[PDB]
């Protein structure tokens, strides 16, 4: 019982995307499907291959021939985006599908919000310097977070987030520049410049 | 149907966690309850089926913790405790409703049980305020050097609600999380209004609860 | 001697250990309430699946057979010699 | 004839039978753990 998935399809609104469990070996009809956002409980798409599962809209569908699996969806919508699981049946214990990762485009991209802070005078105060940049509601989750330690480059101990898919279907990014409060103090500005689709940006708190 | 879990667990590899999955919202004895691993990182990947009536499961080969999926009747909770603990078997453990033939059939699962299995310690955050730059501030907290996930972070104990936009954790140059919860303030409210965040880390038994103050 | 003309009720007021971790050594009481463990899983207290609770009790009813009557059985036990003599067969002390 | 029924029936084995129509080729084992005699066995405990 071995099959495999796409690792992710990324696909626009309105196209209708086909997504592939491809088993490997022996196959039997019954297969299932899903549908993940992530750190959640996997949602059961399709049922036996043949059947898309009650509660499952009608964008989502499901078929099989031989090896081929397939669970075709129909029109993104924004919100929908997750990943994709399916699952081979009998023929001894199971490989579930690695997933599918839907990246939508037409999503809107806008410059990303920058919430950026000092080390807390208790982080300052302990030796924990911590210069703390934020990013927010940008498309897609994309950044090159350059910490500037006054207008220098700062090439070890800023820390950059992966992002993340926020509660509005748009990313967000956490991003702080962590020092010795000795670190911190002596040079004046930490700048936070993201660069987002080869656009930077500029905020910064005065240290 | 519905399915409560065990909670949040740091686990020494070679230990047992033993979760805990507990049927509501259906009948345990109509329907195997499948076991899915998925870690951090990670896609979902089988471990074993439990009967309800039926002791006797089957174990994925695989990744192998020994694990014993054992059907407790008397309250409806199919238990996967892993042994051969390990930090892949850190991960979000899914026990998942099935009919009971060879038809394998598992819509709503567990909702997840986020274990990790690892050697470090259970630690909580130690809270810090951040500090700000019309009349709106730019002020929150940045969580600090905690382990496990996840962590919820409120405000004011219920007393601060909107505004906050909460950015989930960075992996930080120490393998461990600091996160940063930020609520927009009006610089009217400043100084007439207290923001507190209040950062619980559950695994750890740890509040601290701090003031964000300009 | 059977209570079955009295305590016959059924009864269970009169309980038995059902299972125990091992045999008895003579005259060992065990006033553990602990919940029992048939698997390798902790049950968390519970009864279920290899989780029970060790402690049954007969049910006593008068119209059970010989075998499910209740018995008060009394044992009276002793050293016999050697000991200082407390209780004694009514036999004085002679001269 | 009349009340008089045929006890053991052959299924239509069919391929386009479903999954749960289909013939599966069914064993089960039958062993006694320990306690009885180890003719098919491991190592069983075989040290060194």
């Amino acid at each position: 019982i071995v099959l495999t998935q796409s690792p992710f399809q990324s696909v626009s609104p309105k196209e209708k995307v086909t997504i592939t469990c491809r088993a490997s070996q022996s196959i039997s009809s019954n297969l299932h499907w899903y549908q993940q956002k992530p750190d959640q409980s996997p949602k059961l798409l399709i049922k036996y291959a043949s059947q898309s599962i009650s509660g499952i809209p009608s964008r989502f569908s499901g078929s099989g021939s031989g090896t081929d699996f397939t669970l075709t969806i129909n029109s993104l919508e924004a919100e929908d985006f997750g990943i994709y699981f399916c699952q081979q049946t009998n023929f001894w214990p199971y490989i579930f599908g690695q997933g599918t990762k839907l990246e939508i485009l037409k999503r809107t991209v806008a410059a990303p919000s920058v919430f950026i802070f000092p080390p807390s005078d208790e982080q300052l105060k302990s030796g924990t310097a911590s210069v703390v940049c934020l990013l927010n509601n940008f498309y897609p989750r994309e950044a090159k977070v350059q910490w500037k330690v006054d207008n220098a480059l700062q090439s070890g101990n800023s820390e950059s987030v992966t992002e993340q898919d926020s509660k509005d279907s748009t990313y967000s990014l956490s991003s702080t520049l962590t020092l010795s409060k000795a670190d911190y103090e002596k040079h004046k500005v930490y700048a936070c410049e993201v660069t987002h689709q080869g656009l930077s940006s500029t905020k910064s708190f005065n240290r | 149907v519905q399915l409560v879990q065990s909670g949040a667990e740091v686990k020494k590899p070679g230990a047992t966690v033993k979760i805990s999955c507990k049927v509501s919202g259906y009948s345990f004895s109509n329907y195997y309850i499948h076991w899915v691993k998925q870690a951090p990182g990670k896609s979902l990947e089988w471990i074993g089926y439990i009967d309800p009536f039926n002791g006797g499961t089957s174990d994925n080969l695989k990744f192998k913790g020994a694990a014993t999926l054992t059907a407790d009747t008397s309250t409806d909770t199919a238990y996967m405790e892993l042994s051969s603990l390990r930090s892949e078997d850190t991960a979000v453990y899914y026990c998942a409703r099935s009919e009971y033939d060879p038809y394998y059939v598992m819509d709503y699962w567990g909702q997840g049980t986020t274990v990790t299995v690892s050697s470090a310690s259970t630690k909580g955050p130690s809270v810090f305020p951040l500090a700000p730059s019309g009349g709106t501030a730019a002020l929150g907290c940045l969580v600090k050097d905690y382990f496990p996930e996840p962590v919820t972070v409120s405000w004011n104990s219920g007393a601060l609600t909107s505004g906050v936009h909460t950015f989930p954790a960075v992996l930080q140059s120490s393998g461990l999380y600091s996160l940063s919860s930020v609520v927009t303030v009006p610089s009217s409210s400043l100084g007439t209004q207290t923001y507190i965040c209040n950062v619980n880390h559950k695994p750890s038994n740890t509040k601290v609860d701090k003031k964000v103050e300009p | 001697w059977n209570s079955n003309n009295l305590d016959s009720k059924g009864n269970y007021n009169y309980l038995y250990r059902l299972f125990r971790k091992s045999n008895l050594k003579p005259f060992e009481r065990d006033i553990s309430t602990e919940i029992y463990q048939a698997g390798s899983t902790p049950c968390n207290g519970v009864e279920g699946f290899n989780c029970y609770f060790p402690l049954q009790s007969y049910g006593f009813q008068p119209t059970n057979g010989v075998g499910y009557q209740p018995y008060r059985v009394v044992v009276l036990s002793f050293e016999l010699l050697h000991a200082p003599a407390t209780v004694c067969g009514p036999k004085k002390s002679t001269n």
